[PDB]
């Protein structure tokens, strides 16, 4: 709906300051985190950043940790929603591609520059997650340059891809589905002659499908392009319109030729489930 | 020793100096130089006439209380130094509640060049007004609007002008469109005078183009009401002593089409007028009922 | 230059914890508000909001000065050193001022010692709706506002002649509701810590029949 | 590119009539339009900047009006000294002028 | 508050030409210096711009490779050198200054180049 | 749902404090609300609060009095969220009874 | 979410000090001034210090230099559920909390009572 994710995470910079070098004391020196807004610190930013907060709780969740030679260690404990624009055509059989892109906003690379420490170890804890809709199948660091009006910016970039979980899906819309075309093709067992009851297996069905959408459209948001599950809902669709379409056929040759009614009925009865197995063949096989 | 060179001259430019005063108090207009990098153009929400978007907002002037001669021509300095000297009090006419970004720190840059000149920017989230008549809903356009300008100061201490060509002064990233139900068509730009009670102001003014985009409506209304009137046809095809199996057809289509027009004027805001949509549900209905 | 000095000399020796005539006569504001907006009315919650431009002036005769200039023009960077009256309105269920890009607000001293301090303000205010008769509904929705320490014979507040302008009106967040007219009103209320001078504006609201017939007639 | 067609191509006014002159631009121009006067053997003078601004030292006869596309200027008195062509140019986009209008004396 | 260009030009076709303009009162890094041309009874007709800022140069798809503009910061000026000039390119070359609303409000007075023999 | 109720309230609290005692002049001091950052004030707070804030516009709703005598009145415009579980078997034919604890 | 008061003590041998009281019983205002533990709950998200109308923090010096340092929270904490046997499913949600900088040579943390007591 928002088009973003939330994160939380230990930030850790390190950097040289001859300045902060000491060579009396020989030990590292963990200090009280206020010492930090006496200190010079990287105007690190995040660009894709929408809200974020270092945790206040029970003080600034912040470390700041001198060594004799002047390198500094500062840590924050960051929790940021950074929006991640999602492709959701293949949706709910879609991957995503989440990223975090670290900046320095008023220092070229003039000034400063970006290295992940480590490289490839840099980034800790990414297959402890667990995420109930999502698995983590991928991570990526990068190492770049940016160019805006005002200069060139070092930049990292820390991207995950994310495939979708869809049990909660097949137990949500799709077996519903399958189950209410089900509940229609069932009419092609009752004899052509009772009208009223045909009629209301067909009717019911044909307009649970229109409606069913209501109940999982709330989740997404007004996007002008059909998903796969839309492709779904609306096959379905076709196939339940499809089956009141037979009884009407039935219906209107039924006190001229009961022969080709009952053929027709017969007919349906075995053909509309094998279309129906070719079509979720089909399906399942262009998107999983 | 750089350390204590540049400690000088930063000492040397704050002594004696008032942020009180705005640059050329006594003999000068203040002018002011502003561009505009929309980095993403955030989403539109009808429902409260407002859209949100990210800029670099860059601001520039001249402040010959800065001058400076070393060995450098331009300091990159922190933003902390910018709440010491006079910067200019911008604000947006039309915006709502709009975010200066402060993680890891502030997002703000300021230079200083030996001449005098000042670049100051800052990255913002402005959430601003977009009223919008949807009478054409959903296949509806709009210029939503950016207005800023100084608070404090009328045309006679501070003006406002682009700092590039007009059209080439507010740029959009190729990258940045975090719109749903929508297209950015293009940007305008203007300048004018507000006029209140306090005097005249200069306002600067853009204008993003909008144009709804119609496959959210089509997949979720138009097709569900189509297809309810073929259903509600389709009963024209049945034995005419079917009399119950016909009644079932009529008012159950009737109550699908009351349910399409309630579930469908949610996706609207609360407005007091009809829309293409509302009249082509009634049409629908008509048919139905017909 | 020359304005450095003024201001210089206007606060030395100023305590801004001490009103203006503290222990000779109330502090006469006269006040100004331009409407921006009248923003959603939510009926579910009894609120609405309103976007305004509050402008408050008096004398503050400590601020005097004798110059060629006769009038200082400054931004928010003094209003913190002067006095400044504590006035809050009393029924807004939240408020907030505009900082972006900075704190949106203007004070101006002429040399008579003439103090005019302007800020936008984006106000929630609980206005209690009748609703009998909904959906063909008017109400009159308040704002008040008052000294929160000062009383009447400490602060008096007085509308000018040209005290509540509102704009276009086309442009607000009214959906349901269409914009009548406006009063002001100012009364004297009795409380807990003393009688206070309390100003009031009315905005009539009468709703929109033509959401609620497509909905539901 | 933004054309200015300016209009018309000549004009003979008497001394103390109005006058209108027109200039359209094909594509958006919000108010960075500028008129400007040539007498002969000198360069062209500032009379409008923008939409509707008399430049500092012009006489208050001139006028300015505007559009996104449409402009006019107007002189609500001609006197003698407007024996001068006057040019239309946007300044929205990389700049471009009209085409000119000379103004005549019967 | 003044602008200074070069006197008058006689170049014969095929050879470089170079104008100057000379700026007094103003520092011209605080704005945009633009080179106008005018042939004889005609409009105006703006070939470039310059930012003595950055050294940045725009011309109109017209006169790009024809002509080339550059900025000397100390001696306050201007330079416009039409390298490749024809026989057609007879004009009064003025020189001006972003004013405004970006409106040209300080004018040069023009230097007249003649290609002839 | 939440099970709590939101309260507006004028809280004050009057004490004595004989430091700040004065008898030059004859007045009762209201004073610049900036003032209650130097003086002492109690450590009141509410045990079943979820979420508070004193009001700020335009300036923080509050209140400092002197008297001659020494008292100190404190006045604070406080909205604050309080927790209220309910007892809903009779629900909607139910009495609920909610409260508000202040502690130092 | 939870509600609770924390508390910690420790021993500041640089704050004894000999008068006519054995316990001084100061603010939070007093806290700022000297060092205290930088205290954070791992699985936490969005947490509260409530300061109404004043810091809910207390703290209190005894003569030999012991610091007793109390504060009143609301802690929001990841509780990770597994939902198959819902609804009759069970939890145990966790609360875990250390100090944000200091590692085990620099600072320890120890329950003040009984470990079964004391929470
Ligand atoms: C419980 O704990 C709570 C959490 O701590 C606590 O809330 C906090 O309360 C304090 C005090 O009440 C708040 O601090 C004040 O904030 C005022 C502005 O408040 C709005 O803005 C802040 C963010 O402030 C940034 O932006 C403004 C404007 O742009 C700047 O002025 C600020 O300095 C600050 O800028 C930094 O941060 C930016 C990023 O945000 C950076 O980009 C920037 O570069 C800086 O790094 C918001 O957080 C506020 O929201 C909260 O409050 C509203 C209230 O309605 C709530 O609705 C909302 O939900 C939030 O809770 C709010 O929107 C400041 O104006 C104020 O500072 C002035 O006053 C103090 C006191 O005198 C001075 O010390 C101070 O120096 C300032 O005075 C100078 O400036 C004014 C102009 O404003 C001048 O007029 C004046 O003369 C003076 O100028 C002199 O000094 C200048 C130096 O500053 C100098 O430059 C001049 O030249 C001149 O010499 C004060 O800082 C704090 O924001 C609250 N935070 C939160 C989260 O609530 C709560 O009260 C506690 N409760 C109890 C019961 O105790
Ligand atoms: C945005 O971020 C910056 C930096 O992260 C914040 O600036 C910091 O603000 C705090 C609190 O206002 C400052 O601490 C104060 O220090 C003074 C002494 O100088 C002390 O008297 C105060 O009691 C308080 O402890 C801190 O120095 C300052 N640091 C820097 C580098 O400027 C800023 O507050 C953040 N803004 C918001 C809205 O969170
Ligand atoms: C998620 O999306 C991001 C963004 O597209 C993907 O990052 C991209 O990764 C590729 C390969 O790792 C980068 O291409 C490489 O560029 C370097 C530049 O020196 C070049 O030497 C290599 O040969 C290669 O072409 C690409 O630059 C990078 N995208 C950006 C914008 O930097 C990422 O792979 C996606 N997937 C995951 C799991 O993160
Ligand atoms: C706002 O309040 C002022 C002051 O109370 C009102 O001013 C009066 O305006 C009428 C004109 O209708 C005059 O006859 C009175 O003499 C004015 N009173 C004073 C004291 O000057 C003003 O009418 C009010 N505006 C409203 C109610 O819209
Ligand atoms: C300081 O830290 C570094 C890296 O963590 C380590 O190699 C070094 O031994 C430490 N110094 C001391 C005195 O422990
Ligand atoms: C001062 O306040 C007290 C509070 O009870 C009141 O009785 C007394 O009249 C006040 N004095 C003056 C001079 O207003
Ligand atoms: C809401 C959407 C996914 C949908 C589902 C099923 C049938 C239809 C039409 C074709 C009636 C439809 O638009």
């Amino acid at each position: 709906v928002n088009m973003d994710y939330t994160l939380t995470m230990y930030f850790q910079q390190a950097w040289r300051d001859k300045r902060l070098s000491y060579n009396v004391i020989p030990l590292n020196l963990t200090l009280d985190n206020r010492v930090a807004d006496q200190l010079w610190v990287p105007d690190t930013y995040f660009l894709n950043d929408k809200k974020s907060f270092v945790h206040g709780v029970t003080v600034k969740n912040r470390m700041i940790r001198l060594h004799p030679d002047g390198t500094v260690l500062y840590g924050l404990r960051i929790t940021t929603t950074a929006a991640c624009m999602m492709d959701l055509r293949r949706y709910p059989l879609d991957e995503q591609n989440c990223t975090l892109e670290i900046e320095s906003y008023g220092y070229t690379t003039d000034d400063i520059e970006f290295y992940w420490r480590g490289d490839d170890n840099a980034v800790t804890g990414v297959t402890k997650i667990e995420l109930p809709q999502f698995s983590i199948v991928d991570y990526k660091l990068i190492t770049k340059k940016v160019v805006f009006s005002t200069g060139s910016y070092p930049r990292l970039s820390l991207s995950f891809k994310l495939k979708r979980n869809i049990g909660y899906f097949i137990l949500q819309t799709y077996m519903p589905s399958i189950l209410i075309t089900i509940l229609s093709w069932v009419s092609f067992w009752i004899n052509y002659d009772a009208s009223a009851a045909r009629v209301a297996l067909g009717i019911t069905t044909v307009l649970t499908m229109t409606t069913i959408n209501t109940h999982l459209r709330e989740t997404l948001p007004k996007i002008p392009y059909v998903k796969a599950i839309d492709m779904y809902l609306m096959g379905c669709f076709v196939f339940v319109f499809m089956a009141l379409l037979e009884y009407a056929l039935v219906n209107y040759i039924f006190f001229s030729q009961p022969a080709r009614a009952a053929a027709i009925d017969r007919w349906s009865r075995i053909f509309f489930p094998v279309v129906f197995s070719f079509f979720n063949i089909v399906y399942w096989l262009y998107y999983v | 020793d750089n350390t204590t060179v540049f400690t000088r001259i930063l000492d040397r430019l704050l002594d004696g100096y008032d942020n009180r005063l705005r640059p050329g108090l006594g003999e000068r207009v203040t002018e002011v130089k502003t561009d505009i990098f929309v980095t993403s153009f955030g989403p539109v929400s009808d429902h409260d006439m407002e859209y949100t978007i990210d800029v670099f907002f860059r601001q520039s002037w001249k402040d010959e209380r800065l001058k400076f001669k070393g060995p450098m021509t331009v300091l990159r300095l922190n933003n902390l130094m910018a709440s010491k000297i006079w910067t200019p009090d911008t604000f947006f006419h039309n915006g709502k509640k709009s975010v200066a970004h402060n993680m890891t720190m502030p997002n703000k840059l300021l230079r200083i060049t030996e001449d005098g000149t000042l670049l100051y920017t800052m990255r913002l989230t402005v959430r601003a007004e977009c009223p919008m008549h949807l009478e054409d809903f959903p296949m509806d356009a709009h210029a939503c609007p950016l207005k800023f300008g100084s608070y404090a100061y009328t045309r006679a201490e501070v003006v406002y002008e682009w700092t590039r060509e007009p059209a080439r002064s507010v740029v959009v990233a190729e990258d940045g469109s975090r719109l749903n139900q929508y297209d950015l068509l293009g940007q305008t730009v203007d300048s004018g005078i507000v006029q209140s009670s306090t005097g005249e102001y200069v306002v600067m003014t853009t204008h993003f183009h909008l144009k709804r985009k119609i496959g959210y409506f089509v997949i979720q209304t138009y097709l569900p009401c189509i297809m309810t009137v073929i259903l509600s046809q389709v009963s024209f095809w049945l034995n005419r002593e079917s009399v119950p199996a016909r009644t079932v057809f009529g008012v159950t289509t009737v109550l699908t089409m009351t349910t399409l027009s309630i579930s469908a004027r949610n996706s609207l805001p609360k407005v007091a007028y009809a829309t293409a949509m509302d009249w082509f549900i009634a049409v629908c209905y008509a048919f139905v009922f017909s | 230059g020359d304005v450095t000095v003024i201001l210089n000399n206007l606060l030395e020796g100023y305590d801004n914890k001490l009103r203006p005539d503290i222990g000779v006569k109330p502090t006469l504001i006269h006040t100004d508000m331009y409407v921006n907006s009248i923003g959603p009315v939510n009926a579910i919650n009894m609120e609405y909001t309103i976007d305004i431009f509050f402008a408050q002036t008096w004398y503050d005769r400590r601020l005097k000065f004798n110059s060629t200039i006769k009038v200082l023009r400054l931004n928010s960077n003094m209003v913190g050193k002067i006095w400044i009256p504590d006035t809050f309105f009393r029924n807004s269920k939240k408020a907030d001022a505009h900082w972006i890009t900075t704190p949106n607000r203007m004070l101006r001293i002429w040399n008579d010692g003439r103090v005019l301090y302007t800020l936008r303000l984006t106000i929630d205010a609980e206005c209690q709706l009748q609703l009998h008769n909904f959906p063909m509904d008017e109400h009159s929705c308040p704002l008040e506002f008052s000294s929160y320490g000062y009383p009447r014979e400490e602060i008096v507040y007085q509308w000018k002649r040209s005290s509540v302008e509102v704009g276009d009106t086309r442009s607000w967040r009214l959906y349901q509701f269409s914009f009548v007219g406006l009063r002001n009103t100012t009364e004297v209320v009795k409380t807990t810590s003393g009688d206070y001078v309390v100003m009031s504006v009315y905005f009539d609201l009468s709703r929109r029949m033509g959401y609620f017939t497509i909905q539901t007639y | 590119n933004i054309v200015m067609t300016q209009s018309p191509k000549s004009m003979s006014m008497s001394v103390g009539e109005r006058v209108t002159l027109s200039c359209k631009a094909s594509e958006y121009v919000g108010t960075y339009v500028s008129w400007y006067q040539q007498k002969p053997e000198q360069s062209p003078k500032l009379l409008i900047y923008g939409a509707s601004n008399r430049y500092t030292g012009v006489p208050d006869r001139f006028t300015g009006s505007g559009s996104a596309t449409d402009f006019t200027l107007t002189i609500g008195s001609v006197q003698a000294e407007d024996l001068a062509d006057y040019h239309c140019g946007q300044s929205y986009s990389y700049p471009t002028f009209g085409a000119g209008t000379k103004l005549e004396l019967k | 508050v003044q602008l200074q260009q070069s006197g008058a030009e006689l170049v014969k076709p095929g050879a470089s030409v170079k104008l100057s303009c000379t700026a007094s009162g103003f520092n011209i890094k605080d704005t945009y210096m633009y080179w106008v041309k005018q042939r004889p009874e005609q409009g105006l007709e703006w070939i470039g711009r310059i930012d003595p800022a950055n050294g940045d140069t725009k011309y109109d798809p017209k006169f790009q490779g024809k002509a080339t503009i550059t900025t000397d910061t100390f001696s306050n000026t201007a330079y416009l050198q039409l390298s490749s000039l024809t026989s057609e390119d007879t004009a009064v070359y003025y020189c001006a200054r972003k004013g405004l609303r970006w409106a040209m409000d300080y004018w040069g007075q023009g230097t007249s180049v003649t290609v002839s023999t």
